[PDB]
DNA sequence: GCCTTGACCCTCCCCTAAGGGGAGGGTTTAGATTGTGTGCAGTCTGACGCGGCG
DNA sequence: CGCCGCGTCAGACTCGTAGGAATCTAAACCCTCCCCTTAGGGGAGGGTCAAGGC
């Protein structure tokens, strides 16, 4: 496309999208509201398996009247109690139970955003649906593999009838052989076709209704879905138009414009027209909150907290206005009498806020000379410690060869030379079964022994250190 | 141990399990308490602890618990030395494409697919589809949509197909495609459409194809998953004195790797609209390509101060990338450096070292040596008594350094003898000693230059300092064989004033008893050094089996050649030192010595020869005045009778007599004269003007003048600098090559003016820019042949072979340049050759040409030996020593195992700083002999000859050739064959301007081949009256008529063609337009008569584009076979020609432009090589017409022209070495049975190796043609990538080498330094020979 | 200037440079070519492992020579092992094979 | 000499009553505002290989 | 097939010195965890000081 630029990229392909008028954004917040809760409708006459508000007004059990949040309650459930008594007449789908169930949805109308509350709802039925559906997935990995058998007939007769197993009796109408090649395995199908029937028996519906009014239940969740997408798609020259004043403070355009979006797609989601403003004048505080709250977490190498971030900013705009009046840099004492801190922390605050430099700084009049050929490694031994410490323990091995195998192996395990470990009283004593006090009395007898000038003066040649 | 190096891509389950955990986020460590924080990029739980044996809470310590791993923490206790290899990795949200295998040429992924670039840099920016499935339908895989025909399809097909975007639908193609059929449906669907254009590309696509087939890995690992993370400690974060970090580059690009996938983690979750996450995988794309390398797919990622970030292909690459600074060129401890300065008393194998050089050099030396004598108890009390001085130290550090050699170097070091071995010697000061006689081979002086000292340590590396490279072995140069020592400056100076003579000296005529007589009058003052005596001397010779004979004699000579003689040693004629001696007599004395005696007598007389001549010069006095610069009398004559002249060749101009271009090109050479005069008066008044009078009165001899004297003993100066000095200046150039007018006719004793001198700088400044850029040039052309010459050595002892190479004088371009003594001395003869009779043996036929067998050549005169070579020497993976010959600085036959290929880089390499950047008449008498010739008799009684290629030979006394011309074709020769013709004759005759060509036979002239309209004219000369038919150039063409190129024919009595003796031969050629002829119809000539006329950068870059194998602009185009030649079909682009053999095909016939003259007419039969046009040859061509010989000799003789041309000495095997490594590559022309493919290009000796074994068993072998590479393209197609990645272009080799699968074997000399191991040169080649033994145990 | 033993830099673990650092001398590209041309395999290869980068070579040898033992027992140096890395961290994979 | 008592002694960590002070982390904020911007860098020459268009 | 455009790769070695590293705005509210405060208590674990039994 003659271009590899990636802003020139995402600039050409947001340009495809017109801008709202006030009416525009009013009758799209409509339908967003309206298939949130054309939804929580179709979420009413599920039976009791939902996590239902029976008792959530009495799980939670602007400031309402007591006797106005205990009352208004009663109403729905008032209605409720009585009208769902009809889930038995004729069948489940009932002219009376859907008459009556949404006209509870006139009633649902009344409502407007919520937080996850609803959501919590209809989660009741994710965690209990797509089980049924994998239930189902269960026997087909248990009949491909013993026959072969064209499916559009079988699954649509599993569609439509769901009575019992006779329409296998559909199976064998064409007179094939493939109709019982199947051996010794149709009962598990009806193992799992059993388990599911009775997780029927808990849901007591079939599944044929169930999943009829899902079928509408997701023209809703994807109608909301699909208005906030094109809500969001019509403002992002917004996002970019704010963007702009937060370049070369540590990030590139892209990533505040890609920190943008997603504070713009928040203030999509907690709009409310009849409050009667603009949605520039909401949406401003969410894209300015994200593309702030991502300076101060990125763009630094050694990560600052967000108090300290404040703090620091703070103590700039001060010292700015004292610069500005006095002609000069403000000390650290006349900082401190005006921030009112104690100037202890005025001294701390003034060293955190450095960036590392990079090891390619040329650092001569060529450029072929760095920074870091200079970088020294300060945790190597140097080798006359090395030489000093075999010859040490050369020396120390000698000495200890003197005096008595069994009154060497006690300073052997009492300093730990040879072992993997250093030992105490008790547990040296324990192989000797010596007494607390007679291993004391050994070692005043070999470091007694040991300084006597006729041994010492091989081991007082280290000791210069 | 190991024996090999793999290389291949990498798998994600390879990188997972190079790794210890995956890094979540971008922390590096902690603000207040500066501790590594958890999952990010300095990671203690997963890269490893930050102390010895602790964890990072404090909880474990003290090396107890070594394997634990602590529980709050997770850190297990070990030592920290870990963090430097251990691997962590990042686990990528959506696959990106490596960067390599994308966008260095050609790309693999389109090579693997067949799509262009454009289509997939399309699909990869989101930007268009890509159909992956085609299910049932019109679309087919790869076809490339829009959005809106994505639309269509969807809504028009629905489900059946596969269409998808970015780096996951390429993935899908190089995932679902399939190999093995692919590449067998290439090789069945070629041959139809084997066509060149489409035979290239496709046998590049089946060998990729079956290179990934065999090398096992998969075409999808291409496209990256999972990420590699480089352990901390090579990338640290380090506090600076002050609190300050520093950091690298690679954090700042890993950190927005890792918060770019975290980003896309999070909107793929909210369930954010595609135009957001599409912008979020580019970006993280373009993070990945700019951490791999970085400003390779579009604008560089700079940093806070505004540079491009370096990436991890810059760390390896490049002149400061790991391989050139670190691993083939190190810094090391146990060394130092300081200035030089000379010592005259030394013994040429010593060195002075200073005391406090010498004991911080030697310091664990001493340490050991004081605690063994007891004189210390520790090591740390030693440490003191060094750092105090006491006087046991320097007691100790005398008999440290008693036979411990020091290795000396100077930078730059040009070849091998920039680092030798010496034996030191403590003194006081500061500056090292150095002997005088071993600045020439370091091109060292005393005006400032410093030098480096290096320690050898262990038993091994003093041996070879001892018996390699100290500086006593090395006499004579591995370039040519010629001595390094000889003296320069002071030394010449005084012996040349000790063996001059002068007339009247004090003390002349007496008669002494011998040397030491002579030296007790001298000393005494009673006879001068100059004065002419009678002595008394006894000399020795040898002739005996090894014994010396002496002989006594009464000699005239002076004084100071009798003190000289009493240096000398016993076995050389008292004819050396009788001369008054120069430079060259003393290097002739040198070598006499080496010849006769050995190493040892020559390396004492150097320094008796230097001590003698620093002690006389020292007492002549020499010095120089301002009246030893003697300007001639009648200079102020000769300047204002060139002005005269000057004058009077203006006033020719201003009255309109002369143009102007003549006018400056006429005064030029009146000054130039001039100056030629006044130079030839002032050096004949100063070179004997002494007047100096005898018994009776005055007579002429030699100048005593100072000047004189350092100029005319080589010491130091030469005539032309004189001639400014004493002389005049003479013409200056400008900076454009122009020279201007008035010269400069003043000298420096005299003084120049500002305009003098302004005119003067132009010049300098020009010598001086053009020296320090022509340095980098020469260095780069010594790396790229020490490149390519690298792994060559001495393999064998005989190969066997009867081949090689006719060795003949060099006589061309005058006189004998090269004898036959230079180039057959020290080769091994090829076969038995004869003195100029018959079975005149010399030889067992493997015999080393030493002097006494060239003395032998040179009494009987034989001018051709046909001897051995390396071009053509039959061992593989080597050369034998018999093909290669003498050891040029050892004198004796070459060793088997040595780095002959690094010499030959190194010589040739070295000298290059000094390159710039009508009538045959006949001197001596001798006969005269003709080659390659076919003669007739003329008209005017005289030869002609209707040859194009003749060749003129003389002939001396005993029949060796002194001079060879050759005649231009048409030329009449004034005398015939077999005279002998004295000098001062000339023998042929042409015009500067013109060249006739003659008829055949003597015939009837018709006007015929031509009409009027044609591309004649009846252009007639309107004053003399004489026109033939004329032939005319192409302004005045008429397309029309040349129908037929005219020519007229000569015909019988029988009005057609005539008879030529021996072929049916049509008489008469047709010549090419704008030919003057003006021969008369009706008017009949005899045979030979004029019918027709023909009217009418050395130094560093030839050498370079000799060695790299450039085409010339203008290449000569040369009979592909053998046939008789004619003008084509005539498609008129340009013109077209073809040759027909006498007994085969003829499908060869190509394009000629008319610029192009041909010199070939349709009547000529041509072989197999001659020209049909001038120019430059192409080396190529000689390769493929000729054979290897013809090339070899075609480059030695071009590269020998430019180095001779300066004075430099080249032996002429260092050239043949480049040459061999050139030549290493075959392409196969008919495989037959031979597991070879059909125009594959392999190497040469793989393919013998495989034809020695099918033919072994009875079976049909392979054919082939051999190629000529340059030395950068050979260097780069070797078969092993260590060498060649690091040598240049380590993207492309690396890449290669990757999808390859190659491995590497490590045989060359490079390989194994890169490694730290011993080389397979030298005394390391016995080593691996018998690890070569055990890889047939096994 | 002279040194016997001193600091090394921290990537690759070879000497430092300079007078100022107390540093060694630069064995550069084109002395290893005079070194090979002699034919001096032994002070080669302790040019390149034990004196400057070979890390338990360089420690070894000075108590082997404080000891009078002129000896060494070479490895493998450093800085190959650096570039291994960093080219394994490309996604190449490179390998010693036995 | 080769062991057993009964006294004494030391350091290190955790604890008391009623909060105080700070470090480091979470959340919302409703008049409207709808396409970058640096007062860029652009700056060498020669050889070679491949694609795109006549 | 041929010419031209355009993109990639290369350009000597060893030493010296030279301080510091360069713009750039959010504010009110809540929560949990960790150490601090007087003047000594309490225990755990590990050492030391005379005295005899044999
Ligand atoms: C410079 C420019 C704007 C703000 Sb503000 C704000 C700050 C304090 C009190 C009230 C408003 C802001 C909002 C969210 C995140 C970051 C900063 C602000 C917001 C919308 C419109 C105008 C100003 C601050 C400094
Ligand atoms: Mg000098
Ligand atoms: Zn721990
Ligand atoms: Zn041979």
């Amino acid at each position: 496309g003659r271009t590899t630029d990636p802003v020139r990229m995402y600039m050409r392909e947001m340009g495809t999208v017109e801008l709202l008028t006030r009416e525009g954004e009013i009758d799209i917040a409509k339908r967003i509201e309206d298939g949130i809760n054309q939804v929580q409708c179709s979420v009413a006459e599920y039976p009791e398996a939902i996590t239902y508000l029976l008792e959530q007004y009495d799980r939670v059990e602007n400031s309402i009247d007591p006797e106005l949040a205990r009352e208004k309650f009663a109403e729905l459930r008032a209605q409720y109690v009585v009208t769902r008594d009809t889930i038995k007449a004729k069948g489940r789908s009932h002219a009376t139970a859907q008459e009556e169930i949404l006209k509870l949805s006139e009633v649902f109308k009344q409502f407007r955003l919520v937080p996850k509350q609803f959501d919590y709802l209809v989660n009741s039925m994710r965690v209990m649906m797509d089980r049924v559906r994998t239930q189902e997935r269960l026997i087909m990995k248990l009949c491909v593999e013993q026959c072969k058998m064209p499916k559009k007939n079988f699954i649509t007769l599993f569609t439509g009838n769901e009575t019992s197993d006779t329409w296998f009796n559909a199976a064998i109408a064409m007179n094939k052989p493939w109709s019982e090649k199947l051996h010794d395995v149709s009962e598990e199908v009806h193992r799992a076709l059993q388990k599911l029937q009775q997780i029927e028996e808990e849901t007591g519906l079939t599944i044929e209704q169930v999943k009829d009014i899902n079928r509408r239940m997701s023209i809703g969740e994807a109608k909301a879905r699909r208005a906030k997408k094109e809500m969001v798609e019509a403002n992002l020259r917004l996002v970019i138009s704010i963007a702009k004043k937060y370049t070369n403070r540590g990030l590139q355009f892209l990533d505040l414009i890609q920190e943008g979006n997603i504070g713009l797609m928040k203030a999509v989601d907690k709009f409310e027209y009849r409050r009667g403003y603009k949605f520039s004048t909401y949406a401003t505080w969410w894209i300015r909150q994200a593309i702030t709250r991502s300076i101060a977490d990125q763009a630094r190498t050694i990560r600052i907290p967000v108090h300290m971030i404040e703090t620091i900013n703070k103590l700039n705009r001060i010292s700015r206005q004292m610069l500005q009046e006095m002609g000069r840099e403000p000390t650290p004492e006349e900082l401190a009498e005006r921030m009112l801190m104690p100037e202890d922390k005025i001294r701390k605050v003034l060293k955190i806020a450095k960036e590392p430099i990079s090891m390619e700084t040329p650092i001569g009049d060529d450029e072929d000379s760095h920074l870091g050929d200079f970088i020294e490694d300060t945790t190597l031994e140097l080798p006359l410690d090395s030489a000093t410490t075999e010859s040490l323990r050369a020396a120390t091995h000698d000495v200890l060869a003197g005096l008595t195998a069994r009154e060497a192996k006690v300073l052997r395990m009492r300093f730990g030379i040879d072992m993997n470990t250093d030992y105490t009283l008790e547990e040296v004593g324990k192989q000797f079964d010596v007494t607390r006090e007679r291993i004391r009395q050994i070692e005043a007898k070999a470091l007694r022994k040991l300084r006597h000038p006729s041994r010492s003066e091989v081991l007082r040649s280290f000791l210069d250190d | 141990e190991f024996d090999a190096i793999k290389i291949a891509l990498a798998s994600p389950d390879m990188i997972r399990s190079w790794s210890f955990g995956e890094v979540k986020k971008p922390e590096t460590i902690n603000y207040r308490t500066f501790k590594p924080e958890r999952d990010g990029l300095f990671c203690a739980r997963i890269f490893g602890p930050v102390k010895d044996y602790e964890c990072l809470c404090g909880k474990y310590k003290r090396l107890k618990h070594r394997g634990v791993i602590c529980e709050k923490c997770g850190v297990e206790v070990t030592q920290t030395k870990v963090r430097r290899e251990r691997m962590g990795h990042i686990e990528l949200a959506s696959p990106t494409a490596h960067i390599w295998f994308l966008k260095s040429l050609p790309s693999r992924i389109g090579l693997l697919l067949d799509m262009p670039l454009r289509d997939i840099e399309r699909v990869l920016y989101f930007e268009s589809y890509v159909v992956i499935e085609g299910g049932m339908t019109n679309l087919e895989r790869q076809q490339i949509l829009t959005e809106e025909q994505y639309l269509d399809a969807l809504e028009e097909f629905g489900d059946e197909f596969d269409a998808k975007m970015g780096a996951e639908a390429i993935q899908a193609l190089l995932k679902s495609m399939d190999l093995e059929q692919e590449c067998e449906q290439l090789r069945e669907e070629l041959n139809e459409t084997n066509s060149e254009t489409k035979r290239k590309k496709l046998t590049k696509r089946i060998k990729l194809l079956e290179a990934f087939v065999q090398s096992g890995n998969k075409p999808e690992w291409m496209i990256l998953t999972v990420l590699p993370v480089l352990p901390p400690d090579l990338r640290p974060l380090v506090p600076l004195d002050g609190g300050r970090f520093a950091t690298s580059d690679l954090n700042d690009l890993y950190r927005r790797v890792i918060n770019r996938n975290n980003r896309l983690k999070r909107l793929l979750d909210l369930a954010a609209p595609d135009i957001i996450v599409r912008n979020e995988k580019r970006m993280l794309q373009e993070a990945v390509d700019a951490l791999l390398d970085n400003g390779r797919r579009g604008r560089a990622i700079t940093g806070s101060n505004k540079r491009p970030l370096k990436s991890l292909a810059d760390m390896i690459k490049g002149k400061q990338g790991r391989f050139r600074q670190n691993l083939l060129g190190k810094r090391v401890d146990y060394s130092g450096r300081s200035v030089i300065t000379v010592g005259p008393y030394l013994r040429l194998h010593q060195c002075g070292l200073p005391k406090k050089m010498a004991l911080e050099l030697f310091k664990p030396f001493i340490y050991g040596k004081l605690e063994l004598r007891g004189l210390a108890t520790t090591i740390k009390a030693a440490k003191k008594m060094v750092e105090r001085e006491e006087a046991v130290v320097w007691d100790i550090l005398d008999e440290v350094i008693r036979e411990h050699p020091v290795l000396l170097n100077r930078a730059p070091t040009l070849h091998r003898l920039g680092i030798q071995a010496f034996e030191p010697v403590l003194i006081e000061g500061k500056a090292i000693q150095l002997h005088p006689l071993v600045c020439a081979a370091y091109n060292a002086d005393f005006d400032g230059d410093q030098m480096a000292v290096h320690v050898p340590l262990t038993l091994e590396a003093q041996l070879e300092a001892r018996a390699l490279m100290m500086s006593t072995n090395n006499i004579l140069s591995p370039a040519n064989g010629e001595p390094i020592i000889v003296p320069s400056q002071d030394v010449v100076l005084g012996l040349y004033y000790m063996t001059r003579d002068c007339v009247n000296a004090k003390g002349e005529g007496m008669v002494l008893t011998g040397p030491k007589e002579a030296e007790r009058l001298y000393r005494s003052g009673l006879a001068s050094l100059h004065a002419r005596v009678k002595v008394r001397i006894t000399e020795y010779e040898k002739d005996a089996n090894g014994e010396l004979v002496a002989k006594t004699s009464l000699k005239d000579t002076t004084v100071g050649r009798a003190i000289l003689w009493m240096i000398v040693p016993k076995g050389l004629p008292y004819s050396i030192v009788n001369q008054a001696l120069g430079k060259k007599a003393i290097s002739k004395m040198l070598n006499t010595c080496y010849r006769i005696l050995g190493l040892k007598p020559t390396v004492i007389f150097a320094d008796q020869i230097m001590y003698t001549g620093f002690a006389y010069a020292a007492r002549s006095g020499a010095s120089v005045g301002i009246d030893d610069m003697v300007i001639p009398e009648k200079k102020h004559e000769i300047i204002s009778e060139a002005e005269a002249e000057v004058a009077e060749i203006q006033e020719q101009f201003q009255s309109g007599l002369v143009t102007a271009g003549e006018r400056y090109n006429k005064v030029i050479d009146i000054w130039a004269a001039a100056n030629d005069r006044v130079s030839k008066a002032m050096m004949d008044n100063l070179q004997t003007e002494t007047v100096i009078n005898r018994d009776g009165q005055e007579e002429k001899q030699v100048s005593f003048n100072s000047i004189y004297m350092m100029a005319d003993s080589g010491a130091r100066g030469s005539a032309a600098q004189i001639r400014q000095l004493a002389g005049m200046r003479g013409l200056m150039a400008k900076p454009d090559g122009s020279i201007i007018e008035t010269p400069i006719t003043a000298n420096f004793r005299e003084g120049l003016n500002v305009l003098q001198y302004f005119i003067s700088t132009h010049g300098a400044r020009k010598g001086l820019a053009d020296t320090a850029l022509k340095t980098a040039n020469s260095g780069y052309l010594t790396r790229r042949l020490v490149d390519v010459a690298q792994d060559l050595v001495v393999t064998e002892d005989d190969c066997g072979t009867h081949e090689g190479i006719m060795m003949t004088p060099v006589i061309e371009g005058g006189d004998v340049k090269e004898p036959l003594r230079d180039r057959v001395l020290g080769r091994v003869t090829a076969e038995d050759v004869l003195k100029p009779g018959t079975a005149d043996i010399l030889v067992p036929r493997n015999t080393l040409l030493h002097e006494q067998w060239c003395d032998l050549l040179e009494e009987n005169s034989v001018d051709a030996v046909k001897v051995r070579s390396v071009v053509s020497c039959d061992t593989d993976f080597g050369v034998c020593a018999h093909c290669y010959g003498r050891d040029l600085a050892r004198g004796h036959i070459i060793n088997k195992g040595e780095a002959i290929g690094v010499i030959a880089a190194q010589s040739i390499g070295e000298p290059g700083t000094q390159l710039t950047m009508s009538s045959i008449q006949v001197k001596n008498k001798g006969s005269i002999k003709l080659s390659n010739v076919k003669s007739v008799v003329n008209s005017s009684g005289k030869l002609v000859i209707t040859s194009r290629n003749t060749e003129l030979k003389l002939i001396d006394e005993f029949g060796r050739t002194k001079e060879s011309y050759k005649v231009p074709y048409g030329a009449v020769l004034a005398k015939g064959d077999g005279e002998q013709v004295a000098g001062g004759e000339t023998v042929a005759n042409w015009d500067p301007h013109t060249m006739p060509v003659i008829t055949e036979v003597s015939g009837f002239v018709r006007f015929t081949d031509m009409i009027d309209g044609q591309t004649i004219t009846r252009q007639t000369d309107e004053l003399t009256g004489l026109s033939s038919l004329v032939v005319l150039d192409s302004a005045e063409r008429t397309a029309g008529g040349k129908d037929l190129r005219p020519a007229l024919k000569i015909v019988d009595a029988q009005g057609n063609d005539v008879l030529i003796p021996g072929t049916d031969m049509p008489a008469q050629y047709f010549l090419p337009g704008k030919a003057i002829v003006q021969l008369e119809d009706g008017v009949q000539i005899s045979s030979g008569d004029t019918l027709a006329r023909i009217p009418q950068t050395g130094g560093l870059p030839r050498v370079a584009d000799l060695f790299e194998a450039r085409r010339p602009k203008e290449p000569a185009i040369l009979a592909e076979i053998s046939g008789i030649v004619s003008f084509g079909k005539e498609t008129k682009g340009k013109r077209r020609l073809v040759i027909t053999p006498v007994d085969g095909s003829d499908p060869y016939e190509e394009m000629i432009p008319k610029w192009r003259q041909l010199n070939v007419f349709e009547g000529e039969r041509v072989e197999r090589g001659d020209v049909i046009s001038d120019g430059p040859e192409a080396p190529h061509d000689i390769l493929r017409l000729r054979g290897v010989h013809a090339v070899t000799r075609y480059i030695v003789n071009e590269v020998q022209d430019v180095y001779r041309l300066q004075g430099v000495k080249i032996n002429d095997k260092h050239i043949e070495v480049i040459v061999r490594q050139m030549l290493r590559k075959a392409t196969i022309v008919n495989a037959g049975s031979s597991d070879f493919l059909e125009g594959e290009q392999v190497e040469y000796s793989r393919v013998k190796i495989a034809n020695r074994e099918l033919e072994a068993n009875g079976k049909v072998g392979a054919t082939y043609s051999r190629d000529l590479l340059g030395i950068t393209k050979a260097s780069l197609a070797t078969e092993s990538f260590i060498s060649a990645a690091s040598f240049q272009e380590t993207t492309r080799v690396l890449t290669e080498a990757a999808v390859a699968g190659k491995r590497d074997e490590l045989r060359g000399l490079k390989e194994n330094v890169i490694v730290g191991r011993l080389i397979p040169a030298g005394t390391g080649y016995a080593y691996h020979q018998d690890r070569m033994r055990r890889r047939a145990a096994g | 200037h002279a040194r016997s033993t001193g600091s090394y830099s921290l990537v690759t673990q070879q000497p430092l440079g300079g007078k100022a650092q107390f540093g060694g001398q630069r064995f550069g590209e084109m002395e290893v070519w005079a070194l090979e041309a002699y034919g001096a395999a032994y002070t080669l290869q302790e040019m390149l492992t034990v004196k400057s980068d070979d890390v338990n070579g360089r420690t070894k040898m000075y108590k082997n020579i404080v000891d009078g033992n002129h000896q060494m027992e070479p490895g493998m140096p450093e800085s190959f092992n650096v570039l291994l890395k960093e080219i394994r961290s490309l996604g190449i994979n490179i390998e010693l094979e036995d």
